[PDB]
RNA sequence: CGCGGCACAUCCACCUUGUGGUGGGUGUGGGUAGGGGAGCGUCCCUCAUUCAGCGAAGCCACCGGGUGACCGGUGGUGGAGGGUGGGGGAGUGAGAAUGCAGGCAUGAGUAGCGACAAGGCAAGUGAGAACCUUGCCCGCCGAAAGACCAAGGGUUCCUGGGCCAGGCCAGUCCGCCCAGGGUGAGUCGGGACCUAAGGCGAGGCCGACAGGCGUAGUCGAUGGACAACGGGUUGAUAUUC
RNA sequence: GGGAUGAGCUGUGGGUAGGGGUGAAAGGCCAAUCAAACUCCGUGAUAGCUGGUUCUCCCCGAAAUGCAUUUAGGUGCAGC
RNA sequence: GAAAAGUACCCCGGGAGGGGAGUGAAAGAGUACCUGAAACCGUGUGCCUACAAUCCGUCAGAGCCUCCUGGGUGGUGAUGGCGUGCCUUUUGAAGAAUGAGCCUGCGAGUCAGGGACAUGUCGCAAGGUUAACCCGUGUGGGGUA
């Protein structure tokens, strides 16, 4: 999937728009992320954050604006690496 | 109009008509009047009903806040729940069917003068 | 016998109001300085206490 | 015969009379535990 | 007959005088089988157009409309698809078939609650007890209504829980539900021993094929042969420990 | 009430199978079915018979007769 | 339900179930759950109804009730007249002939073929048309047997 563990996301949809997030763990099965901070579902004791759908976040490019990402070819081991868009770094 | 409480049993194991018939004994009176007439109805769907006047009152006096003292069900009613279907074997091979009939039970207690 | 046809609402009803219960007659007792409601037949006993009130 | 009904039941002669051996002896008996498969009965 | 609305057929006069319209006459318009003609509603497709989360469909109510099938408006409910028009296509319309499926009535709170042994009291448990527990009285069977085996059933056995289904009532109980546990053989009953009826049957004989029958043989107990008794013990096994 | 040492009853195991079996014979019985079992298939058998066949309106509107018929409650042709 | 956010906690209740809170856009979505029709079952309420013989309606019609401006809606209907269910099938049925307890859903002239006849319509016309087949992403173009 294009949208792993450690990176950090941005919400494109929902009800928390512009929420910067860091994923908590991925569910490529259900094609869903958890997001710290994303749709703070408040659960009655006895308040945590619900899984959002993967569509709905785009990850973030460590240089600020949102992105989509791609993969080019490292050249090295001959892994495909993700990159983004916008001058293609990282 | 006056302020009042509900309460249901639902999914009672007693038929409506039998339910009905120990209701019409209370339906109008004051709430523990129509306890007392339950306590003492021989008919055994008394002891369902009853407890639902009683949840109506104890709603009222504690989710409402009002007077027990004043409180009459103001309107109750059984109407039929869902009725489960069994097989009786009769005589020759013949199988009758069996009618488990449940209630849902309402009362609405209101307090007045 | 069956019956020959079905009983309109009106005659099937006619008949089934007067499947009510008697009504129990209830007086006023004072037993351990409580009132309470019993019926009358059953006034000795709640007096001597024999009637678990409930 | 008063009261004896027509099911008497005895596993071993369930199985002589109907079991697979006896079904797999005659063509016909493989035909009728080929035609249970392709129906897909548990029991064939 | 009068006055008003509609329709069909036909006739006469104007308008591109037959695709036919308009006006006016005249006649006609009960109807089963049946013929002919013209339409309503549902769904799907295509084309165009237009509504729809500021709320489609479906459903409900109310107010209106058309000569009919039916239609529209408004509101409620609801939550994703509709409307109109030119065409195209139908699993296109139900009230009947002792029609089919499901739901639900009527009979009716009626019959019945399954042997003519028979229950009772006290105490207990429990939210709840005629039915469960304990004790004691009473009664019934006792060539069974007792104790066992085989067949059959399959965990129903025991313990601990449970109690909305089941038990013809209720249930705290249960052969019900749940979980765990429980069945110990040199001698018992079978096999590893034997054969009967009968079955299958190498080869074989017969038969267009399919196959039939059958020899050797091999199965097949209900029979033959074959070595264990008494006592104790578990909640549940015991000629098994 | 009949038999109840017998042409007895009964268990276990087996055999006979559908125009076939078996029958101390009743057309009895052959899995609650038997003057030819049951199941599947031919198969959506066939039925001159019974039943059913669903929205609307407009116009017209019968026949129940003749002839023939293995025909007479069917059908052909005529008539309408 | 978009997501279990599947109702914490409190109260009645042995439980079941419910009430309040809470979640949710919505609980007029509460694991009996989308929409939620009809039959069928209540409860409340307006009118009528215990001297009347009723295919249950229809026309006439008082009076009440309701909602709007004496008048008009909507509900009911004292009272008067008329009035023999529906279907099938029959010479003829309200028929004491058949079928139907009720509701919802389903359930019957269809399709094939260069078939046959007749018609409506369209193309071409002393001609008309292809069949198989061939070539095309198609519904198009060839193809005379
Ligand atoms: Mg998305
Ligand atoms: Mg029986
Ligand atoms: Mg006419
Ligand atoms: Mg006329
Ligand atoms: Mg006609
Ligand atoms: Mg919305
Ligand atoms: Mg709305
Ligand atoms: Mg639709
Ligand atoms: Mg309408
Ligand atoms: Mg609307
Ligand atoms: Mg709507
Ligand atoms: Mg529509
Ligand atoms: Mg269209
Ligand atoms: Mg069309
Ligand atoms: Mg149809
Ligand atoms: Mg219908
Ligand atoms: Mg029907
Ligand atoms: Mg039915
Ligand atoms: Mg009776
Ligand atoms: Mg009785
Ligand atoms: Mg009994
Ligand atoms: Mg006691
Ligand atoms: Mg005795
Ligand atoms: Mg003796
Ligand atoms: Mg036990
Ligand atoms: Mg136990
Ligand atoms: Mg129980
Ligand atoms: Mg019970
Ligand atoms: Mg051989
Ligand atoms: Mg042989
Ligand atoms: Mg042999
Ligand atoms: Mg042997
Ligand atoms: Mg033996
Ligand atoms: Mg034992
Ligand atoms: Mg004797
Ligand atoms: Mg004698
Ligand atoms: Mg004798
Ligand atoms: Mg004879
Ligand atoms: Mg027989
Ligand atoms: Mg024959
Ligand atoms: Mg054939
Ligand atoms: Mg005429
Ligand atoms: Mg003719
Ligand atoms: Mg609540
Ligand atoms: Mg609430
Ligand atoms: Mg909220
Ligand atoms: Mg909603
Ligand atoms: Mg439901
Ligand atoms: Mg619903
Ligand atoms: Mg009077
Ligand atoms: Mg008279
Ligand atoms: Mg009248
Ligand atoms: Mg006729
Ligand atoms: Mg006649
Ligand atoms: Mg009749
Ligand atoms: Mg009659
Ligand atoms: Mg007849
Ligand atoms: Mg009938």
């Amino acid at each position: 999937m294009k949208v792993h563990k450690g990176d950090t996301v941005l919400v494109i949809s929902g009800k928390d728009k512009g929420a910067k997030g860091k994923v908590l763990q991925a569910y490529p099965d259900r094609n869903r992320v958890l997001v710290e901070g994303v749709n703070r579902i408040k659960k009655h004791t006895a308040t945590q954050e619900a899984p959002i759908h993967v569509s709905n976040v785009m990850v973030v490019d460590s240089d600020g604006k949102p992105t989509r990402i791609g993969y080019r070819v490292d050249e090295e081991t001959g892994k495909r690496v993700r990159i983004s868009k916008r001058n293609g770094k990282d | 109009e006056y302020p009042s409480a509900v309460a249901k049993a639902r999914f009672v194991r007693v038929s409506p008509r039998k339910a009905r018939r120990v209701i019409d004994l209370v339906r109008g009176r004051s709430v523990s009047d129509a306890l007392d007439i339950l306590r003492w109805a021989p008919q055994a769907a008394s002891g369902p009903v009853a407890k639902v006047i009683a949840s109506a009152a104890a709603n009222a006096q504690n989710n409402g806040g009002l007077d027990p003292a004043t409180l009459v069900v103001a309107t109750v009613y059984a109407d039929q729940g869902p009725t489960a279907k069994r097989i009786r074997p009769r005589a020759q091979g013949r199988a009758f069917r069996i009618r488990r009939r449940t209630s849902h039970i309402t009362v609405v207690v209101e307090s007045r003068p | 016998a069956v019956p020959k046809r079905r009983k309109s609402r009106s005659n099937t009803r006619s008949r089934r109001s007067q499947w009510k219960a008697a009504k129990t007659e209830l007086v006023g007792v004072t037993v351990a300085g409580h009132a309470h409601k019993v019926p009358r037949r059953l006034l000795k006993a709640a007096r001597l206490g024999l009637i678990d009130f409930d | 015969t008063k009261g004896k009904r027509t099911f008497q039941p005895n596993n071993r002669r369930r199985a002589r009379v109907h079991g697979f051996r006896l079904r797999m002896r005659t063509r016909a008996g493989r035909s009728i535990v080929s035609s249970r498969r392709r129906k897909g009965r548990r029991t064939l």
